[PDB]
């Protein structure tokens, strides 16, 4: 299904550093498959490289809720919170990453 | 047909008036009439929890959450049941999901600190307590 | 079909158990079955204000007040919600409407005095307070 | 709509110099959505980088017709006309670009 | 039913007999029978144009063009009407569209030169005039 | 359906090609299929006028005007036929009505001036001629 | 059909060295268009660069069956057999490549 | 259904107004409603002829000739198009066919002489010119 | 009904009884009942082969292979027929398809080596013969 082909395009764009395309591709994929943990995680990663740390948080949260063991998502979410200046949430999620 | 909800109402009455043990059966009949009802299961969880039949309340809450995701209240109630069952890891997971659904919920942070402290994650428990205080000192 | 009404009972029951958050969603289904029910809208408006969800509560109250006019108590409740929201002029308008609908409502006069004093109409606020005292000295 | 995904593939290919892939992808997209002005413009850019100035002209014209304010399309159309040696049309469209 | 086109025939006859003012009404009835007909709108545009009612002719031409987007000559007539209305910029846009739909139309190039000259784009007007002369000196 | 209209086309053709005397019969056949057609009568008016059978042309014009009021063109044509018939009072009335339907028409003023000159209203005829000269620069 | 879009994604990924995703893209294309000789050959090549010579052989064979004149596929299959140590089969397919 | 001919009539009218470019489309729709109509093909041929799409008109003429053989006018009208296209051998063949179908047509002999002279059959061209002169001394 | 298959059994019986020339006709009737049968065509190919009518046995095998791709033995037999027809290039191609479908069967390598020897590819023939000897010891 397109849910995989568009995700592949997103992954290829992200790997090549073309984040502007990666975000849109991941969104086109997610519109059909909202339960896709790695898709949300990569979308948050793309927004993180873009510097939109609060929106990256908004997507990392859904990445974690759908996959509570995702230690890498917790690490990046903590880093995003730190970029937002919330040292407390950032430290909590970093400790969560270490625990997971 | 409306009976599927009439039974829910009957169980709600029998839980409002203090006859929980009949309310559980009323909810059970309602469920057997319509297993997809996200409210019958959720109420049955609390009714069973009050009867201290925790082993069944945990499953009732879990089925309810499966039927209606993202419910920031169901996760917290299931966390309470899990803590009372002593499976503190699953309780910590539940409260973590709760706070990640509603990041502004001070009560979720306080409960997460509670279960983390009892689970031995002292630093995380302290951080969660501070988060709860910052979000709302009255909670 | 009676289902259109049963959800109102479900919401009232859930409100009696202090599970308000489910009560609002219970009322919502009734509205989506019949948007013309004044009672559903009024009860939903009065529930939402207890959840500290004010603006939607004011919206629901106002939608109710269109569906049946002249109910002097709906206007008072919308006045309370508006006053909490800080729209003091609109709250004064609502309490004035309440006075027009029932000149003998002492509570409406007391609230009008409160809102006018907050709004800086000191003379009229004092007049309204005096009227409220004179209307119901037993208050 | 898959037209969006095909266009995104075309854009990614063009940004990385894979002009064959860009042409084929944009073409796959356009036959699904002919009113897409920017797709025509990018296809013209691809054919321009290929040096196939006739095709670039033919598609830049459609790009302008669907979007008469597109100053960049006018500039590239004039450049293609100059590459074809039509100094008159080239100057006309370059002046159009400056006016727009 | 053929009447929807019979009315177009009636309008054409009346225009051919030099009784335009009834032809406009015949075309309008044809349009009200079928708004999608390109010929009805396109001919009504020129009929209104000849009656000096430019304000309506421009809109009639636009309604026609929306139904045949790449028509290389509807744009030219709309350009003439726009030029006579004094909207020289939009007339230049129309003639540019005409050239881009058919690069070999010498008349379009010459008219675009006229509009640009009147509009003050002297250099571009001279370029367009030279291009038109090169495409055909008699146009 | 369409047969009621086709005869109008047949008459228009037989008038466009110079065979008026058959066109009149074609129009009459059209009328006997639909007496209410405001376009059949109006054309039959001018066809009979060109055959110089004025006594019937005036009647046809009047019936057309009865069927479709306010059209200044029909009034002016009826005024022309009445002018030919020597009923100068009715011709002046027709041209006056034409002016009152469209006060900006120079042709109606010119015709009224001519008719009033013949009718002996010298001052009003001069006023009408001046109005005609003021309304248009070439009449 | 979007099979060509998936194939284009595969080609773009391969040419840019993202073999790992080229495999998945070519698979998405092939499972909807099994008669595609070029897709089979490119999938075998992607596995070859990856070093999975068994899969490369398996797909090169399918490519050659569908296109017996494919000298390039013959050369690749011979090299793959040599990597697997079947010098006899490798020599056979290399001679086939020279013949073709 | 009469529409198949109504479209021919529409095309004829549009040609009569000198809007040839719409007439061609009207004829094409007529053809698509009834491909065997020889009159549609012939008129479309002579319209495309004057739009100066010569080679597109030649095919329409040829199809019309195929649809009704022995049409001495269609053969000459095809010969003119072929002569303009410079395919002088086929033009000579067409004019010869015109002679065979009607040996008394002076115009056919005249233009056959012209085509033969262009084609280099000087003796035969002179013979054809003499035949044309003798057939119609009043030409 | 089973008639579509019965003729295949009739042909098989006749072939088994050494009555080939009627078996071919039985197979042909079966084919005319159902041209898609991959089993009729193959047996017909072998039957025509043993009647020494190779020219059509090759075509029968090819039809079977087209109707049922990706099986080795059909390619082997088509290769044999092509080999005896003297089309050694196509025979080598067929045996190569056999090897490509199954790299492990010695028979195809042996016969490919034979063809290559006769075709003059001495080195490839030696490679094929060695592969055949390695794949099985008895061939």
């Amino acid at each position: 299904e397109e849910a995989e082909l568009a995700y592949l395009l997103g992954e290829l764009a992200y790997k090549l550093g073309e984040y502007r395309i990666a975000i849109r591709a991941y969104r086109i994929a997610l519109k059909r498959d909202p339960n896709n943990a790695e898709a949300w995680y990569n979308l948050g990663n793309a927004y993180t490289k873009q510097g939109d740390y609060d929106e990256a948080i908004e997507y990392y949260l859904r990445a974690l809720v759908l996959d509570p063991n995702n230690a890498e998502a917790a690490t990046n979410l903590g880093q995003a919170y730190m970029n937002q200046g919330d040292k407390d949430r950032a430290k909590l999620m970093l400790l969560l990453a270490l625990k997971l | 047909d409306v009976s599927a909800l009439a039974y829910v109402m009957l169980g709600l009455l029998l839980s409002l008036l203090n006859r929980l043990s009949l309310a559980a059966e009323a909810y059970k009949k309602a469920i057997e009439l319509d297993p997809n009802d996200a409210l019958a299961w959720l109420l049955l969880g609390s009714v069973l929890e009050k009867l201290k039949r925790l082993d069944e309340a945990a499953e009732a809450y879990k089925k309810a959450i499966e039927l209606k995701p993202n419910d920031a209240s169901a996760w917290k109630e299931l966390g309470k049941v899990l803590e009372k069952l002593g499976r503190l890891d699953e309780a910590a997971e539940a409260y973590l999901i709760a706070i990640m659904l509603d990041p502004e919920d001070a009560e979720a942070a306080k409960e997460l600190g509670k279960v983390l402290e009892k689970l031995g994650e002292l630093e995380m428990a302290e951080e969660a307590y501070k988060l709860a205080i910052k979000l709302d000192p009255n909670d």
